[PDB]
């Protein structure tokens, strides 16, 4: 199955496009292995998929500008998009696919990543502001309380953001971002805990802005 | 080349809904159905025509006939809500083709008010000179909300940045309102309030220096 899609998150109009898949739990040497995006209105496109044998299959109208390779020692997939323009902006998903050869020709997208989300923009990357939204019993259930953090006046989509590196999920919501009139994005991450862990538990939100090499560990204390 | 696809559509539930592709150059090539859920990433739900995945329930089930491929959802339920796609390889020109899309919509739902929570600008943000101000609304059905915010009891007319809604995991929706005030203007008044509006309802939540 793929890992999370490695990508540039902003790519400039004209610039080149670089993906990589990852393949955990296994090899990537043993099926064929695809790319297709998914539009902001929400449609699927399929780009390419290949075999590290080497046969490839690439969209016809993309084929004056994609690339697509593998690397076996590394258990990767690249793809290469040149020249791109603004109908590219999209969520890039690798997938594991599955083949028949029969009197048909088959091919299925089986296991999807979650996708690498992909702006095209001249602006350049900014990183977040984080500030603790300290926690408040005004609004949640009886002997719960919300904290959080704000992240803000980043560019591009999208932030990761995670609790207690990633050991308390339970109440976690992080809310989609607000995108500003200055094209920057703010989003808030909250979670609803009890009120008598504000003492015992420490409470760090975890940010990380993978298009601007930005990490936050924000501690919220009341 | 995009296949044909029913129009999106609405289904009581315990009804059954069927969605259809279609198109010349699908012929008699098997087709693959993906759900595409919120949160989540595509997922395959039935292949080679009628092919159950794993995780596929029995109420889905799929058929094809002439250059028609039907997929058939039976008692339904809220959690078939989603977006659903055909798909087909055209071994002559070698190319993928994916339908364009059918968003299925479960009758019915009943109305959840918003979970509203309103935080105050953080002491760090105001040494750095910074002041805002967040509502946070959360899990309500139908997803349209109104938000207005107040200073002291006046209409703030300017600051404001609010998102649409947002359809989350559970059908239900998601929004945040922003309200951006200078240090001064959040310490010279005596309060600011955000107000959620949802079906005719109202919640105001209120902060102060």
């Amino acid at each position: 199955a793929p890992l999370p899609e490695s990508g540039p998150g902003v790519v400039r109009p004209t610039g080149t496009l670089s993906l990589t898949c990852t393949a955990a739990y296994g090899s990537i040497s043993r099926h064929f292995w695809g790319w297709v995006r998914q539009s902001p209105q929400g449609t699927l496109e399929w780009i390419a998929h290949m075999h590290h044998l080497g046969v490839k299959y690439v969209n016809p109208s993309l084929k004056n500008r994609v690339s697509i390779s593998m690397d076996t020692s590394k258990n990767q997939m690249s793809l290469t998009l040149k020249t791109v323009t603004a109908t590219d902006a999209a969520k890039y998903h690798c997938v594991r696919m599955g083949a028949r050869m029969s009197d048909i020709a088959f091919f299925s997208f089986g296991d999807w990543g979650p996708g690498s989300l992909v702006t095209v923009s001249s602006a350049s990357t900014k990183g977040p502001s984080v500030f603790p939204l300290a926690p408040s019993s005004k609004s949640t259930s009886g002997g719960t309380a919300a904290l959080g953090c704000l992240v803000k006046d980043y560019f591009p989509e999208p932030v990761t953001v995670s609790w207690n590196s990633g050991a308390l999920t339970s109440g976690v919501h992080t809310f989609p971002a607000v995108l500003q009139s200055s094209g920057l994005y703010s989003l808030s991450s909250v979670v609803t805990v009890p009120s008598s862990s504000l003492g015992t538990q420490t409470y760090i939100c975890n940010v990380n802005h993978k298009p601007s090499n930005t990490k936050v560990d924000k501690r919220v204390e009341p | 080349y995009v296949l044909g696809q029913s129009s999106s559509m609405s289904v009581a539930p315990g009804q059954t809904a069927k969605i259809s592709c279609w198109g010349y150059y699908m012929g008699t090539k098997p087709v693959n159905w993906y759900q595409l859920k919120p949160g989540r990433a595509p997922s395959l739900i039935i292949s080679y025509d009628d092919e159950r995945a794993s995780g596929t329930p029995a109420r889905f089930s799929g058929s094809h006939s002439g250059s028609t491929a039907t997929l058939t959802i039976s008692n339904v339920v809220p959690a078939d809500e989603a977006d659903y796609f055909c798909q087909v390889w055209d071994s002559k020109y070698e190319e993928i083709y994916f339908g364009g899309g059918t968003a299925l919509t479960v009758l019915g739902q009943p109305k959840a008010a918003p979970s509203v929570t309103l935080f105050p600008p953080s002491s760090e943000e105001l040494q750095a000179n910074k002041a805002t101000l967040v509502c946070l609304i959360s899990d309500f059905y139908p997803g349209a909300v109104t938000v207005a915010w107040k200073a002291d009891s006046s209409p703030v007319k300017a600051g404001v940045e609010t998102t649409t809604p947002s359809k989350q995991s559970n059908n239900k929706y998601a929004a945040s309102s922003y309200l951006s005030l200078t240090p001064e203007q959040w310490k010279s008044h005596r309060s600011y309030s955000c107000q959620v509006t949802h079906e005719g309802s109202t919640v105001e939540k209120t902060v102060a220096p």
